[PDB]
RNA sequence: CUACCCAUGUCCAGGGUGAAGUUCAGGUAACACUGAAUGGAGGCCCGAACCCACGCACGUUGAAAAGUGCGGGGAUGAGGUG
RNA sequence: UAGGCCCAGGCGACUGUUUAGCAAAAACACAGGUCUCUGCGAAGCCGUAAGGCGAAGUAUAGGGGCUGACGCCUGCCCGGUGCUGGAAGGUUAAGAGGAGCGCUUAGCGUAAGCGAAGGUGCGAAUUGAAGCCCCAGUAAACGGCGGCCGUAACUAUAACGGU
RNA sequence: UGAUAUUGAAUGUUGGUACAGCUUGUACAGGAUAGGUAGGAGCCUUGGAAACCGGAGCGCCAGCUUUGGUGGAGGCAUCGGUGGGAUACUACCCUGGCUGUAUUGACCUUCUAACCCGCCGCCCUUAUCGGGCGGGGAGACAGUGUCAGGUGGGCAGUUUGAC
Protein backbone atom coordinates (compact mmCIF):
# COMPACT_ATOMS: atom_id res chain seq x y z
CA UNK A 1 0.00 0.00 0.00
CA UNK A 2 2.57 2.39 -1.15
CA UNK A 3 5.28 1.96 1.31
CA UNK A 4 6.79 5.15 0.13
CA UNK A 5 4.82 8.73 -0.76
CA UNK A 6 5.75 11.37 -2.75
CA UNK A 7 6.09 13.33 -0.30
CA UNK A 8 8.86 11.88 1.13
CA UNK A 9 10.69 12.09 -2.44
CA UNK A 10 9.98 15.80 -1.92
CA UNK A 11 11.00 16.15 1.64
CA UNK A 12 14.38 14.50 0.78
CA UNK A 13 15.28 17.10 -1.59
CA UNK A 14 14.84 15.47 -4.85
CA UNK A 15 13.05 18.47 -6.76
CA UNK A 16 15.14 20.31 -9.42
CA UNK A 17 18.09 22.31 -9.20
CA UNK A 18 21.57 20.72 -8.83
CA UNK A 19 21.98 19.60 -5.36
CA UNK A 20 18.72 17.09 -5.90
CA UNK A 21 19.68 16.45 -8.93
CA UNK A 22 22.68 14.66 -7.64
CA UNK A 23 20.58 13.34 -5.33
CA UNK A 24 18.83 11.33 -7.70
CA UNK A 25 21.82 10.75 -9.83
CA UNK A 26 23.39 8.98 -6.54
CA UNK A 27 20.55 7.38 -5.36
CA UNK A 28 19.28 5.97 -8.02
CA UNK A 29 22.18 3.50 -9.01
CA UNK A 30 22.39 2.98 -5.28
CA UNK A 31 19.38 1.38 -5.77
CA UNK A 32 20.43 0.23 -9.42
CA UNK A 33 16.77 1.83 -10.73
CA UNK A 34 18.72 4.10 -12.96
CA UNK A 35 18.06 8.02 -13.38
CA UNK A 36 14.45 9.46 -13.38
CA UNK A 37 12.77 12.45 -12.78
CA UNK A 38 10.85 12.82 -9.36
CA UNK A 39 7.72 11.09 -10.89
CA UNK A 40 9.25 8.95 -13.25
CA UNK A 41 12.05 8.19 -9.47
CA UNK A 42 8.39 7.05 -7.37
CA UNK A 43 6.85 5.30 -10.36
CA UNK A 44 10.17 3.30 -10.28
CA UNK A 45 10.44 2.72 -6.70
CA UNK A 46 6.70 1.28 -6.86
CA UNK A 47 7.35 -1.30 -9.71
CA UNK A 48 10.43 -2.48 -8.62
CA UNK A 49 9.12 -3.16 -5.22
CA UNK A 50 12.02 -2.24 -3.17
CA UNK A 51 11.41 -1.82 0.92
CA UNK A 52 11.31 1.26 2.59
CA UNK A 53 14.05 0.25 5.05
CA UNK A 54 16.27 -0.19 2.87
CA UNK A 55 15.58 3.00 0.58
CA UNK A 56 16.38 5.06 3.93
CA UNK A 57 19.71 2.54 4.20
CA UNK A 58 20.75 3.73 1.09
CA UNK A 59 19.15 7.71 1.85
CA UNK A 60 21.66 8.10 5.11
CA UNK A 61 24.37 5.95 2.80
CA UNK A 62 24.27 8.72 -0.40
CA UNK A 63 24.04 11.66 2.71
CA UNK A 64 27.48 10.03 4.38
CA UNK A 65 29.20 10.19 1.07
CA UNK A 66 27.98 13.65 0.62
CA UNK A 67 29.15 14.17 3.98
CA UNK A 68 32.18 11.93 3.16
CA UNK A 69 31.93 8.37 3.95
CA UNK B 1 42.38 7.81 -48.93
CA UNK B 2 43.86 11.26 -48.91
CA UNK B 3 43.15 14.70 -48.06
CA UNK B 4 41.93 16.51 -51.62
CA UNK B 5 43.67 19.74 -50.73
CA UNK B 6 46.90 19.40 -49.18
CA UNK B 7 47.21 15.59 -50.66
CA UNK B 8 48.71 14.38 -47.36
CA UNK B 9 48.95 10.60 -47.30
CA UNK B 10 50.32 7.84 -44.54
CA UNK B 11 53.90 6.91 -44.68
CA UNK B 12 55.82 3.73 -42.96
CA UNK B 13 58.45 4.15 -40.88
CA UNK B 14 60.13 2.27 -37.70
CA UNK B 15 59.20 1.61 -34.31
CA UNK B 16 61.47 1.26 -31.24
CA UNK B 17 61.68 0.05 -28.23
CA UNK B 18 63.32 0.55 -25.23
CA UNK B 19 66.03 -1.83 -26.20
CA UNK B 20 66.37 -0.46 -29.80
CA UNK B 21 65.10 -2.68 -31.60
CA UNK B 22 62.81 -1.70 -34.78
CA UNK B 23 59.79 -3.24 -36.46
CA UNK B 24 57.75 -1.34 -39.06
CA UNK B 25 54.86 1.03 -38.25
CA UNK B 26 52.32 3.60 -39.64
CA UNK B 27 51.50 6.87 -39.70
CA UNK B 28 48.21 8.08 -39.99
CA UNK B 29 46.88 11.80 -41.90
CA UNK B 30 44.27 13.42 -39.54
CA UNK B 31 41.82 12.96 -41.59
CA UNK B 32 37.98 14.57 -41.65
CA UNK B 33 34.77 13.55 -44.12
CA UNK B 34 32.92 17.28 -44.65
CA UNK B 35 30.19 18.30 -47.26
CA UNK B 36 32.31 20.59 -49.37
CA UNK B 37 31.75 22.46 -52.53
CA UNK B 38 34.81 21.63 -55.16
CA UNK B 39 34.73 22.69 -58.53
CA UNK B 40 31.33 24.65 -58.36
CA UNK B 41 29.78 21.23 -57.07
CA UNK B 42 29.29 20.43 -53.15
CA UNK B 43 30.61 17.19 -52.48
CA UNK B 44 31.76 15.04 -48.76
CA UNK B 45 35.37 13.88 -48.99
CA UNK B 46 38.47 13.78 -47.11
CA UNK B 47 40.16 16.48 -45.73
CA UNK B 48 43.07 16.93 -42.81
CA UNK B 49 42.14 18.48 -39.75
CA UNK B 50 45.09 21.23 -40.30
CA UNK B 51 43.86 22.65 -43.73
CA UNK B 52 40.58 23.01 -41.72
CA UNK B 53 42.30 25.61 -39.50
CA UNK B 54 41.54 28.64 -41.26
CA UNK B 55 40.71 29.45 -44.68
CA UNK B 56 38.26 26.91 -45.79
CA UNK B 57 34.51 26.83 -46.19
CA UNK B 58 32.26 24.14 -45.47
C1' C C 1 44.51 -36.99 -56.29
C1' U C 2 42.72 -36.30 -51.14
C1' A C 3 39.75 -33.04 -46.84
C1' C C 4 35.11 -30.30 -46.10
C1' C C 5 31.16 -27.31 -48.24
C1' C C 6 27.54 -25.41 -52.31
C1' A C 7 23.92 -26.39 -56.82
C1' U C 8 21.81 -30.03 -59.83
C1' G C 9 21.05 -35.53 -61.27
C1' U C 10 21.30 -40.64 -60.42
C1' C C 11 21.77 -46.18 -57.95
C1' C C 12 20.35 -49.88 -54.20
C1' A C 13 18.17 -58.14 -57.19
C1' G C 14 15.22 -60.85 -53.33
C1' G C 15 13.10 -62.49 -48.59
C1' G C 16 11.95 -61.63 -43.45
C1' U C 17 10.00 -59.32 -38.73
C1' G C 18 5.42 -56.57 -37.68
C1' A C 19 5.47 -50.06 -34.10
C1' A C 20 1.70 -46.32 -34.13
C1' G C 21 -3.09 -45.89 -35.63
C1' U C 22 -7.87 -48.19 -36.96
C1' U C 23 -11.86 -52.06 -36.56
C1' C C 24 -13.77 -55.95 -33.76
C1' A C 25 -14.63 -58.72 -29.60
C1' G C 26 -13.71 -60.10 -24.18
C1' G C 27 -12.59 -56.97 -20.18
C1' U C 28 -13.22 -53.32 -16.52
C1' A C 29 -16.87 -48.40 -13.49
C1' A C 30 -15.91 -47.08 -18.97
C1' C C 31 -11.38 -47.11 -18.28
C1' A C 32 -6.18 -50.60 -16.95
C1' C C 33 -5.93 -54.25 -20.05
C1' U C 34 -6.40 -59.03 -23.00
C1' G C 35 -7.10 -61.47 -27.78
C1' A C 36 -8.05 -61.36 -33.13
C1' A C 37 -8.12 -58.70 -38.05
C1' U C 38 -6.24 -54.47 -40.75
C1' G C 39 -1.89 -51.36 -41.18
C1' G C 40 3.29 -51.16 -42.78
C1' A C 41 7.18 -47.94 -38.89
C1' G C 42 12.36 -48.85 -38.34
C1' G C 43 20.11 -44.62 -38.17
C1' C C 44 15.60 -53.10 -37.79
C1' C C 45 17.20 -58.44 -39.65
C1' C C 46 19.43 -62.16 -43.80
C1' G C 47 21.68 -61.47 -48.37
C1' A C 48 23.60 -60.05 -54.51
C1' A C 49 25.15 -55.23 -57.39
C1' C C 50 28.07 -51.27 -55.04
C1' C C 51 31.35 -49.28 -51.19
C1' C C 52 34.97 -50.79 -47.43
C1' A C 53 39.41 -53.23 -45.73
C1' C C 54 39.19 -57.74 -40.29
C1' G C 55 42.45 -62.86 -40.77
C1' C C 56 45.80 -65.92 -43.37
C1' A C 57 48.76 -67.31 -47.51
C1' C C 58 51.47 -65.65 -51.86
C1' G C 59 54.32 -61.62 -54.02
C1' U C 60 58.80 -58.15 -52.15
C1' U C 61 65.12 -56.68 -59.12
C1' G C 62 56.41 -58.15 -58.24
C1' A C 63 51.31 -59.12 -63.11
C1' A C 64 51.24 -54.30 -59.48
C1' A C 65 55.96 -47.74 -56.56
C1' A C 66 50.14 -51.04 -52.05
C1' G C 67 47.94 -56.23 -55.62
C1' U C 68 45.86 -61.20 -56.03
C1' G C 69 43.24 -65.83 -53.83
C1' C C 70 40.01 -67.81 -49.99
C1' G C 71 37.12 -66.20 -46.12
C1' G C 72 35.05 -60.93 -43.63
C1' G C 73 31.75 -55.79 -42.64
C1' G C 74 27.62 -52.18 -44.28
C1' A C 75 24.13 -52.88 -47.54
C1' U C 76 16.99 -47.05 -47.15
C1' G C 77 21.05 -44.59 -45.02
C1' A C 78 25.21 -39.73 -39.95
C1' G C 79 24.05 -44.00 -47.47
C1' G C 80 27.28 -44.62 -52.65
C1' U C 81 28.28 -42.01 -56.93
C1' G C 82 28.30 -38.43 -61.74
C1' U D 1 25.19 -72.14 -53.72
C1' A D 2 23.55 -71.47 -48.00
C1' G D 3 24.79 -69.83 -39.56
C1' G D 4 29.43 -73.90 -35.57
C1' C D 5 27.25 -73.52 -30.81
C1' C D 6 27.46 -72.73 -25.40
C1' C D 7 29.27 -70.85 -20.15
C1' A D 8 31.85 -66.98 -17.72
C1' G D 9 34.22 -61.92 -16.98
C1' G D 10 36.91 -56.54 -18.59
C1' C D 11 36.01 -52.22 -21.73
C1' G D 12 32.61 -49.08 -24.54
C1' A D 13 25.57 -47.92 -23.92
C1' C D 14 23.85 -48.45 -29.17
C1' U D 15 24.07 -47.55 -35.74
C1' G D 16 28.59 -44.63 -37.24
C1' U D 17 34.19 -42.23 -37.98
C1' U D 18 39.62 -42.68 -37.87
C1' U D 19 46.34 -42.92 -39.08
C1' A D 20 45.39 -43.09 -48.51
C1' G D 21 50.55 -47.04 -48.11
C1' C D 22 52.80 -51.46 -40.87
C1' A D 23 47.95 -49.43 -35.67
C1' A D 24 40.01 -50.34 -36.83
C1' A D 25 40.45 -50.01 -31.07
C1' A D 26 38.92 -49.34 -24.98
C1' A D 27 40.57 -43.86 -29.43
C1' C D 28 36.73 -39.76 -32.05
C1' A D 29 31.70 -38.76 -32.73
C1' C D 30 27.06 -39.14 -30.87
C1' A D 31 21.32 -38.73 -28.39
C1' G D 32 21.33 -36.68 -23.00
C1' G D 33 23.59 -33.47 -18.66
C1' U D 34 25.85 -29.24 -16.81
C1' C D 35 28.61 -24.37 -16.54
C1' U D 36 29.17 -19.78 -18.93
C1' C D 37 28.73 -15.47 -22.37
C1' U D 38 25.08 -12.86 -25.75
C1' G D 39 19.10 -7.47 -25.84
C1' C D 40 20.34 -7.31 -31.81
C1' G D 41 24.70 -3.19 -36.04
C1' A D 42 23.94 -9.29 -30.32
C1' A D 43 28.23 -12.30 -28.63
C1' G D 44 32.14 -14.95 -31.81
C1' C D 45 34.74 -15.23 -36.23
C1' C D 46 37.35 -13.64 -41.56
C1' G D 47 39.32 -9.10 -43.44
C1' U D 48 43.89 -3.39 -42.06
C1' A D 49 38.68 -1.27 -44.53
C1' A D 50 34.69 -1.58 -46.99
C1' G D 51 31.95 -6.35 -47.09
C1' G D 52 30.27 -10.67 -44.91
C1' C D 53 29.07 -15.55 -41.96
C1' G D 54 26.21 -15.80 -37.41
C1' A D 55 20.74 -15.01 -39.76
C1' A D 56 16.92 -13.11 -44.55
C1' G D 57 17.62 -16.01 -37.06
C1' U D 58 15.95 -12.99 -31.71
C1' A D 59 17.26 -15.81 -25.03
C1' U D 60 12.27 -22.46 -25.94
C1' A D 61 17.79 -18.53 -30.07
C1' G D 62 23.28 -18.38 -31.00
C1' G D 63 28.77 -19.16 -29.52
C1' G D 64 32.29 -21.45 -26.17
C1' G D 65 34.20 -25.37 -21.95
C1' C D 66 33.72 -30.17 -19.62
C1' U D 67 31.02 -34.84 -19.27
C1' G D 68 29.02 -38.65 -22.43
C1' A D 69 22.28 -43.87 -23.33
C1' C D 70 19.29 -45.60 -18.97
C1' G D 71 19.02 -46.61 -13.01
C1' C D 72 21.10 -45.07 -7.79
C1' C D 73 24.30 -40.78 -6.69
C1' U D 74 28.04 -36.61 -7.02
C1' G D 75 31.03 -35.67 0.06
C1' C D 76 34.57 -31.65 2.76
C1' C D 77 38.01 -26.94 1.67
C1' C D 78 37.42 -19.98 -0.90
C1' G D 79 44.14 -19.78 2.34
C1' G D 80 46.65 -19.67 -3.09
C1' U D 81 45.50 -18.62 -8.61
C1' G D 82 41.44 -17.27 -12.20
C1' C D 83 36.76 -14.70 -12.77
C1' U D 84 32.83 -11.41 -10.87
C1' G D 85 31.78 -7.12 -7.52
C1' G D 86 33.12 -2.44 -4.06
C1' A D 87 35.11 1.59 -1.38
C1' A D 88 38.56 4.53 2.71
C1' G D 89 43.30 4.83 1.60
C1' G D 90 48.76 4.28 -0.79
C1' U D 91 51.59 3.77 -5.63
C1' U D 92 51.72 5.06 -10.89
C1' A D 93 52.63 7.72 -17.67
C1' A D 94 51.77 11.26 -21.43
C1' G D 95 50.11 16.34 -20.88
C1' A D 96 49.18 20.92 -18.00
C1' G D 97 52.02 24.10 -14.10
C1' G D 98 55.97 26.43 -14.13
C1' A D 99 59.21 28.04 -8.32
C1' G D 100 64.06 28.49 -8.75
C1' C D 101 69.19 27.82 -10.78
C1' G D 102 73.02 27.81 -14.79
C1' C D 103 75.63 30.15 -19.65
C1' U D 104 75.94 34.78 -22.66
C1' U D 105 76.54 40.74 -22.03
C1' A D 106 74.56 46.90 -21.43
C1' G D 107 76.41 48.92 -17.13
C1' C D 108 79.48 49.72 -12.25
C1' G D 109 83.78 49.10 -12.47
C1' U D 110 88.98 49.41 -8.97
C1' A D 111 92.24 46.00 -8.74
C1' A D 112 87.39 40.64 -7.81
C1' G D 113 83.77 40.52 -9.00
C1' C D 114 78.70 42.34 -8.83
C1' G D 115 75.74 42.46 -12.50
C1' A D 116 69.68 45.39 -15.38
C1' A D 117 66.74 43.65 -20.06
C1' G D 118 66.91 39.78 -23.91
C1' G D 119 68.26 35.03 -25.56
C1' U D 120 69.29 29.86 -24.58
C1' G D 121 69.38 25.41 -21.24
C1' C D 122 67.81 22.87 -16.66
C1' G D 123 63.35 22.13 -14.64
C1' A D 124 60.59 22.49 -8.19
C1' A D 125 55.73 22.62 -5.66
C1' U D 126 50.36 21.52 -7.46
C1' U D 127 47.37 18.48 -10.76
C1' G D 128 47.12 14.00 -13.50
C1' A D 129 43.10 7.61 -15.78
C1' A D 130 42.52 2.68 -15.68
C1' G D 131 45.86 -1.40 -13.19
C1' C D 132 48.31 -2.84 -8.76
C1' C D 133 48.24 -3.08 -3.01
C1' C D 134 42.97 -4.21 -0.14
C1' C D 135 38.13 -6.34 0.95
C1' A D 136 33.65 -10.07 -0.38
C1' G D 137 31.72 -14.18 -3.31
C1' U D 138 32.61 -18.23 -6.48
C1' A D 139 34.67 -25.08 -6.84
C1' A D 140 30.12 -30.52 -12.74
C1' A D 141 36.61 -22.63 -12.20
C1' C D 142 42.47 -23.87 -12.09
C1' G D 143 43.20 -26.75 -7.78
C1' G D 144 43.53 -29.69 -2.41
C1' C D 145 41.53 -33.76 0.88
C1' G D 146 47.91 -33.99 6.83
C1' G D 147 52.29 -35.41 10.59
C1' C D 148 53.22 -37.45 16.08
C1' C D 149 51.90 -40.54 20.50
C1' G D 150 48.82 -43.94 22.74
C1' U D 151 44.68 -48.13 21.11
C1' A D 152 40.87 -53.31 17.30
C1' A D 153 41.17 -59.87 12.92
C1' C D 154 41.30 -61.93 8.33
C1' U D 155 46.86 -59.84 2.23
C1' A D 156 48.67 -55.10 10.61
C1' U D 157 41.16 -53.49 7.86
C1' A D 158 44.31 -49.69 12.61
C1' A D 159 38.77 -48.88 12.94
C1' C D 160 39.36 -45.68 18.04
C1' G D 161 41.30 -41.64 21.61
C1' G D 162 45.23 -37.41 22.96
C1' U D 163 48.73 -33.43 20.49
C1' U E 1 42.15 3.30 -19.93
C1' G E 2 43.64 9.02 -20.08
C1' A E 3 45.36 13.66 -22.78
C1' U E 4 44.86 16.24 -27.29
C1' A E 5 42.19 17.68 -32.73
C1' U E 6 37.86 17.07 -35.24
C1' U E 7 34.39 20.02 -31.20
C1' G E 8 29.48 24.00 -31.03
C1' A E 9 25.75 27.25 -27.72
C1' A E 10 23.20 28.37 -23.11
C1' U E 11 23.18 27.35 -17.79
C1' G E 12 24.18 26.63 -12.84
C1' U E 13 27.65 25.37 -8.90
C1' U E 14 32.28 26.65 -8.79
C1' G E 15 38.94 28.02 -7.42
C1' G E 16 41.69 32.06 -8.81
C1' U E 17 43.46 36.37 -11.81
C1' A E 18 43.38 42.16 -11.07
C1' C E 19 40.04 46.42 -10.63
C1' A E 20 36.16 49.22 -6.35
C1' G E 21 35.46 50.10 -1.11
C1' C E 22 35.65 51.17 3.65
C1' U E 23 39.80 48.86 7.41
C1' U E 24 41.71 46.38 14.41
C1' G E 25 47.53 48.34 14.08
C1' U E 26 45.75 45.54 21.79
C1' A E 27 52.40 47.46 23.63
C1' C E 28 52.52 45.09 30.31
C1' A E 29 52.12 51.83 28.08
C1' G E 30 49.13 58.21 26.29
C1' G E 31 42.58 59.95 30.47
C1' A E 32 43.32 55.36 26.80
C1' U E 33 44.44 48.54 23.95
C1' A E 34 45.69 55.78 18.68
C1' G E 35 50.17 51.33 11.35
C1' G E 36 54.05 51.97 7.96
C1' U E 37 58.42 57.35 6.13
C1' A E 38 56.10 61.45 6.86
C1' G E 39 54.72 67.95 5.66
C1' G E 40 52.86 69.30 10.52
C1' A E 41 48.74 73.05 12.81
C1' G E 42 44.84 73.50 11.23
C1' C E 43 40.52 72.17 11.22
C1' C E 44 35.92 71.22 12.34
C1' U E 45 30.37 73.50 16.04
C1' U E 46 21.79 73.05 13.38
C1' G E 47 27.85 65.89 10.19
C1' G E 48 21.72 66.71 18.44
C1' A E 49 29.71 65.53 17.37
C1' A E 50 33.61 65.58 22.19
C1' A E 51 31.47 61.12 27.17
C1' C E 52 30.47 56.64 23.67
C1' C E 53 29.54 50.59 22.64
C1' G E 54 29.32 47.71 18.91
C1' G E 55 26.88 47.14 13.77
C1' A E 56 33.11 48.55 8.63
C1' G E 57 37.81 46.18 13.14
C1' C E 58 39.92 42.51 15.95
C1' G E 59 36.83 39.82 20.28
C1' C E 60 38.34 35.53 27.05
C1' C E 61 34.91 42.22 22.70
C1' A E 62 38.76 46.20 25.62
C1' G E 63 38.04 50.89 21.72
C1' C E 64 39.26 53.31 17.87
C1' U E 65 39.80 61.00 14.85
C1' U E 66 35.52 55.83 10.13
C1' U E 67 31.02 54.38 11.82
C1' G E 68 21.99 54.14 11.86
C1' G E 69 20.35 54.40 16.82
C1' U E 70 19.19 56.99 22.68
C1' G E 71 24.76 56.83 24.95
C1' G E 72 23.71 64.58 22.96
C1' A E 73 26.46 69.73 21.53
C1' G E 74 35.13 69.53 21.01
C1' G E 75 39.44 67.21 20.74
C1' C E 76 43.45 65.84 18.33
C1' A E 77 48.55 68.20 16.30
C1' U E 78 50.37 70.65 21.25
C1' C E 79 49.78 66.85 27.38
C1' G E 80 55.10 61.03 31.32
C1' G E 81 52.81 58.73 23.61
C1' U E 82 55.64 52.01 29.49
C1' G E 83 55.32 53.88 23.71
C1' G E 84 59.44 49.84 18.85
C1' G E 85 54.69 56.48 15.54
C1' A E 86 52.16 60.84 19.30
C1' U E 87 47.25 60.39 14.21
C1' A E 88 43.89 67.72 11.30
C1' C E 89 44.58 66.08 5.99
C1' U E 90 46.22 61.76 5.54
C1' A E 91 50.54 63.44 -1.00
C1' C E 92 51.71 56.55 -1.17
C1' C E 93 50.49 51.62 0.84
C1' C E 94 48.98 46.55 3.84
C1' U E 95 46.06 42.33 6.83
C1' G E 96 39.02 42.53 8.62
C1' G E 97 35.92 41.56 3.74
C1' C E 98 32.21 40.88 -0.74
C1' U E 99 30.28 42.79 -4.53
C1' G E 100 29.98 44.18 -10.31
C1' U E 101 34.01 43.97 -13.49
C1' A E 102 38.15 40.87 -16.88
C1' U E 103 37.88 36.02 -15.75
C1' U E 104 39.80 30.91 -16.56
C1' G E 105 39.67 26.21 -15.29
C1' A E 106 36.87 21.97 -13.27
C1' C E 107 32.46 19.85 -12.52
C1' C E 108 26.52 19.54 -13.33
C1' U E 109 22.83 20.15 -16.57
C1' U E 110 20.26 21.90 -21.11
C1' C E 111 20.06 22.83 -26.35
C1' U E 112 21.33 22.54 -31.62
C1' A E 113 23.89 23.80 -36.63
C1' A E 114 28.97 19.80 -36.51
C1' C E 115 29.69 14.17 -36.93
C1' C E 116 26.57 9.22 -36.91
C1' C E 117 22.01 6.08 -38.23
C1' G E 118 22.63 -2.45 -41.36
C1' C E 119 15.24 3.87 -39.36
C1' C E 120 10.86 5.88 -42.72
C1' G E 121 8.73 8.67 -47.47
C1' C E 122 9.85 10.64 -52.52
C1' C E 123 13.77 11.10 -56.91
C1' C E 124 17.62 9.76 -59.83
C1' U E 125 15.72 4.30 -61.84
C1' U E 126 13.16 -0.60 -64.30
C1' A E 127 17.88 -1.24 -58.44
C1' U E 128 17.57 -3.98 -50.25
C1' C E 129 24.33 -0.90 -53.68
C1' G E 130 25.00 4.61 -53.75
C1' G E 131 23.56 9.85 -52.98
C1' G E 132 19.75 13.89 -53.27
C1' C E 133 15.71 16.10 -50.75
C1' G E 134 12.23 15.79 -46.51
C1' G E 135 10.87 13.37 -41.48
C1' G E 136 12.66 10.82 -37.14
C1' G E 137 16.60 8.94 -33.33
C1' A E 138 20.83 9.98 -31.04
C1' G E 139 24.32 14.05 -30.28
C1' A E 140 29.22 17.39 -29.02
C1' C E 141 29.30 11.75 -26.93
C1' A E 142 30.76 8.14 -30.26
C1' G E 143 34.16 7.09 -34.69
C1' U E 144 38.83 8.36 -36.67
C1' G E 145 44.28 10.74 -36.20
C1' U E 146 48.92 11.73 -32.77
C1' C E 147 50.88 10.78 -27.69
C1' A E 148 50.97 7.89 -23.02
C1' G E 149 50.00 3.82 -19.35
C1' G E 150 48.23 -1.20 -18.34
C1' U E 151 47.33 -6.25 -19.97
C1' G E 152 49.06 -9.37 -23.50
C1' G E 153 52.93 -17.49 -25.43
C1' G E 154 47.49 -14.72 -29.27
C1' C E 155 52.28 -14.34 -32.48
C1' A E 156 57.56 -13.53 -33.39
C1' G E 157 63.53 -13.58 -32.64
C1' U E 158 66.70 -16.00 -29.54
C1' U E 159 69.61 -18.16 -24.90
C1' U E 160 69.73 -22.44 -21.83
C1' G E 161 78.74 -23.32 -19.50
C1' A E 162 82.86 -26.51 -19.07
C1' C E 163 85.46 -30.63 -16.53
MG1 LIG F 1 42.10 7.12 -52.21
MG1 LIG G 1 66.12 -5.18 -39.12
MG1 LIG H 1 20.30 -51.82 -41.38
MG1 LIG I 1 38.89 -45.51 -45.20
MG1 LIG J 1 37.22 -60.41 -51.38
MG1 LIG K 1 24.95 -56.06 -38.60
MG1 LIG L 1 31.34 -48.43 -29.55
MG1 LIG M 1 30.34 -50.57 -35.68
MG1 LIG N 1 47.85 -47.68 -42.02
MG1 LIG O 1 39.61 -54.60 -34.24
MG1 LIG P 1 44.60 -52.38 -40.84
MG1 LIG Q 1 25.93 -31.99 -26.61
MG1 LIG R 1 23.77 -11.51 -44.34
MG1 LIG S 1 35.19 -39.02 -22.28
MG1 LIG T 1 33.27 -42.31 -18.46
MG1 LIG U 1 32.92 -32.74 -6.72
MG1 LIG V 1 50.95 0.86 -26.41
MG1 LIG W 1 58.32 -19.01 -28.68
MG1 LIG X 1 68.98 -15.69 -37.12
MG1 LIG Y 1 80.73 -32.29 -21.88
Amino acid sequence: EEEITFAELIEAGLVGGEMARRRRQRLGEELKIGYANGRQFHKRLKVFRISRDAFYAALAQVMREEAGD
Amino acid sequence: RKCVITGKKTTAGNNRSHAMNASKRTWGANLQKVRILVNGKPKKVYVSARALKSGKVE
